[PDB]
């Protein structure tokens, strides 16, 4: 996450680290939307391109997390996974188009004040909330800047990371990069002359772009990050996975079986 | 169907440090 802020405590209780077996490590973000059903990005599983190609097996899971690098000993619930779930059209061969996956864990879990789901937005809270300069907020415990760049201070924050990013006009996302765009994404970040400053980063995908209903007092998850260019580059943005968009898929999955 | 109520926020009937910021951007 570049230029956010520490995450207070059960701030982001639906907040999942996707780690892998071996070599140990963090591999993305993701979300809590049940206590069986888990929502990420595509590409955090299966990239061809890059020779990533994730079975059930290979993973863990970790909701309750605070720190990134420290075990947390009664707040923390590490799961398996019994399946894994991506979208049948994901398009990994050009423009990422419908970044998303479920995962099932082995055995449900227990929601405490570290660990709770989050809502799917409905066709009502979809439209009056995913509105431009509406802003939503995003968690990560990916790079803190540009890592495949000599580059000054630390890669990698200590803790959850959180940023507050306002949602931008179609024509300004279209415009802002020669990656075709598509229904099933949106971009957000500040504009250049905002003079605000922020983003999401690598290890960052599958993390969640939460709003908050001025009609409920609670947490919806629009959007799951998707892809970018470079992080925090001034006239680019990041690009979200179209929550509302999937329902369909998402919910088609999710009940299919009792 | 209980979802998106945080324990230690919502629950509490307590706010995060920075959720005004958005609740002031939603007109
Ligand atoms: C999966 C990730 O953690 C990461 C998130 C990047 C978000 N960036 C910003 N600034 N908010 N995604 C990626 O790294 C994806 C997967 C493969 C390539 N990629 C990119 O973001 C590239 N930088 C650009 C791109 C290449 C092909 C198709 C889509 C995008």
């Amino acid at each position: 996450i570049v230029e956010g802020s520490d995450a207070e405590i059960g701030m982001s209780p639906w907040q999942v680290m996707l780690f892998r077996k071996s070599p140990q490590e963090l591999l993305c973000g993701a979300s809590l939307i049940s206590d069986r059903w888990v929502l990420t990005a595509a590409h955090c599983l299966l990239y061809p391109p890059w020779d990533k190609n994730f079975t059930e097996n290979d993973l863990l899971v970790r909701i309750g997390k605070h720190s990134r690098t420290r075990y947390e000993r009664n707040i923390e619930k590490i799961s398996m996974l019994e399946k894994i779930y991506i979208h049948p059209r994901y398009n990994w061969r050009e423009n990422l188009d419908r970044d998303i996956a479920l995962m099932k864990l082995k055995k449900p879990v227990a929601f405490s004040d570290y660990i709770h789901p989050v809502c799917l937005p409905d066709r009502e809270t979809a439209a009056s909330l995913l509105q431009a300069g509406y802003k939503g907020r995003v968690t990560g415990w990916g790079n803190l800047k540009e890592t495949w760049t000599a580059n000054v201070g630390k890669g990698q924050p200590s803790v959850l990371q959180v940023v507050n990013l306002p949602i931008v006009e179609r024509p300004v996302c279209k415009d802002s990069t020669r990656i075709r765009i598509t229904d099933n994404m949106f971009c957000a970040g500040y504009k250049p002359d905002e003079g605000k400053r922020g983003d999401a980063c690598e290890g960052d995908s599958g993390g969640p772009f939460v709003m908050k209903s001025p009609f409920n007092n609670r947490w919806y998850q629009m959007g799951i990050v998707s892809w970018g260019e470079g992080c925090d580059r001034d006239g680019k943005y990041g690009f979200y996975t179209h929550v509302f968009r999937l329902k369909k898929w998402i919910q088609k999955v999710i009940d299919q079986f009792g | 169907a209980d979802c998106g109520l945080r324990p230690l926020f919502e629950k509490k009937s307590l706010e995060d440090k920075t959720e005004r910021e958005l609740l002031e951007s939603y007109i």
